[PDB]
Parts: structure tokens; sequence; C-alpha cells
């Protein structure tokens, strides 16, 4: 199965999962956040027409000092309210005299929430805290807020498993994973998979073989 | 695991035998992204070309053509094996 999507990839999360966004709906999403800036700086927020509810849509504004869309999740108290940008995939924590409204104009209807959650297909997510962050380290470098090519593997409990490529050929960024020794190989057993799996377990030997992260000892 | 195990068996079968009238409720398999079979239920008839599913043992959901749909053989059925994520 083969059908390379462009996206661009804007988060990679503590878990080494992803979200990424369709490069072609990009040019639509980068006119509505300059129409709901303008709004926002001609209409700002006032104290306080907008009261958080986990669930709820607003505007939020950013390490930047730029307002994303967002929506709330967990309510600590007024001065910590957890939020999701809905169209980039990070979190944050922040007051709500940094939220706002999120007006119909720029509503999820208008234009549905741009980011995808998915995980790497073929490796296991290093359990050890330390070796999780050297991997989450390594793709942060290589592809975060970078244009790649998605390959949808399989469904899954969570989000679904999918290889990327790397922009100008240079090849699969979960298998060059395996090849540094961050990762572990997940034998998949069905059929389809037999000969991706046996490239990873290839380069995994390969790892190995040269000590490299986690085969250091 | 059964659900392996299930899917294993599924695949076979509907590589034997290739595939529907979408009805809201009704069990179907559907033909995801990656060109796999799963199991899951119709959720929402919104037209021909967009058939809202819900994947029963995976909990995600999908608008897709009723082309991508198929019966679910009484062996896959949900007294087989419940469906493995909630609705």
């Amino acid at each position: 199965s083969a059908s390379y999507k462009p996206v661009f990839v804007t988060e990679i999360t503590d878990d080494l999962h992803f979200y990424v966004q369709d490069v072609e709906t990009g040019t639509q999403f980068e006119k509505l956040m300059e129409n709901m800036r303008n709004d926002i700086a001609s209409h700002p927020p006032v104290e306080g027409s907008y009261a958080p509810r986990r669930g709820e849509f607003c505007i939020a504004k950013f390490v930047d000092g730029e307002w994303y869309r967002a929506r709330v999740e967990k309510v600590e108290s007024p001065a910590k309210i957890h939020v999701f940008y809905i169209d980039y995939g990070n979190r944050e924590v922040l007051p709500s005299t940094r939220l706002g409204t999120l007006s119909p104009a720029f509503s999820t209807r208008v234009l549905p929430a741009q980011a995808t959650e998915y995980a790497f297909a073929f490796i296991q997510v290093p359990q050890d805290d330390d070796a999780r962050t050297d991997a989450v380290d390594s793709v942060v470098r290589d592809i975060q807020n970078t244009q790649c090519l998605l390959n949808v593997e399989h469904l899954s409990a969570g989000c679904p498993h999918v290889t990327l490529q790397f922009a100008d050929s240079k090849g699969d960024v979960g298998l060059g994973l395996v090849k540094e020794g961050l990762v572990m190989v997940e034998v998949r057993k069905e059929k389809q998979f037999q000969k991706v799996i046996t490239e990873y377990l290839n380069a995994q030997e390969s790892a190995k073989s040269a000590r490299l992260n986690l085969w250091r000892y | 695991t059964q659900f392996e195990k299930l899917m294993e068996n599924m695949r076979n079968d509907i590589a034997s035998h290739p595939p529907y009238a979408p009805r809201r409720g009704e069990f179907c398999i559907a033909k995801f992204v990656d060109g796999e079979w799963y199991r899951a239920r119709v959720e929402k008839v919104e037209s021909p070309a967009k058939i809202h599913v819900f994947y029963i043992d995976y909990g995600n959901r999908e608008v897709l053509p009723s082309t991508r749909l198929g019966t679910l053989s009484p062996a896959f059925s949900t007294r087989v094996l419940p469906a493995q994520a909630t609705e």
C-alpha cells in the first residue's frame, strides 16, 4: 500500500506521536489566521466575556504574542487553563486573560481543525523517559515544522500508524530512528508488512552491531 | 490476540470472496485509506459518496463512498467477537 500525501509536520509530542497538516488546505488556513488576527486586533477579548469549560473552543494567545484557535481541556483555575491548539497540535497552560471567544466566522464549521495526530508504524516508543526524549529530540530536529510525505500503514487503538518520508528523497524517518539505535522495531505479523519488517529488523541489527544509543551497552 | 486472529481470518475470506446498501446502525466491512478492510458500523448516511462509518474495533471514524463498503460475514460478526472499541 502506497499513497504518499504531502503534509506539514507541526508538533512532535513527548510520547513520540506527531501532528501534521494537509498541505492542500494550507493556504485556506493561512487566510483564516490573518482574517482572525485582524478581527482580534480590532475587537480584543474583554474580561470576562469568556468562561472556560472543558471541551469549549476559544482563541488563545501563544508565546509569540499571536492568537490561534484552541480548545479547552483541563480547567485548574482561572490562572491555569489547559488548552490544545487545534490547527497545530501543541498544548499549553495559560491564564484566562490569554483566552478569548472563538467567533463563528473562524469556527471549525468554516474550516475544520487542521492538525491530525499520527504515530510511527513499525517501531516501539521507548518506555524509559531518557531514551524517549532522545528519540523525540531527533525527530524534532529533523522534521518538526517541515514538509514530509506521509503514508498511512494501518489503524490502531489510538491514532493511525504511518510512515513518513523526508523531503529530497532522504528516506524513511522511522527507519532512520531504527538505524540510529534510538528506537526498537515493532515486529508486525500481518502478511503485507513482511517485507518492510524485514527491512526494519535489518536496520536494527546494524544499530546493534554499531552499538548506537539504545544498544550502547 | 482474538482481534488479530479475527482480522487475519476475515482478510483471508475477503481476498477469497471480494465484495451493499448502507443503513444507519448496519454492520459492514469498510476499506480504510491503507487499502485494508476493517469491521465498521454505518453511523450516518449523508449521501452515497459520504457514508459516515465507525471502525468498531479501533474507534476511528471516517466518511467514505459506499463503493468502499461490503457485507460483514456471519463468521466475523459481533457475536463472534464484540466491538473492540467503544462507539
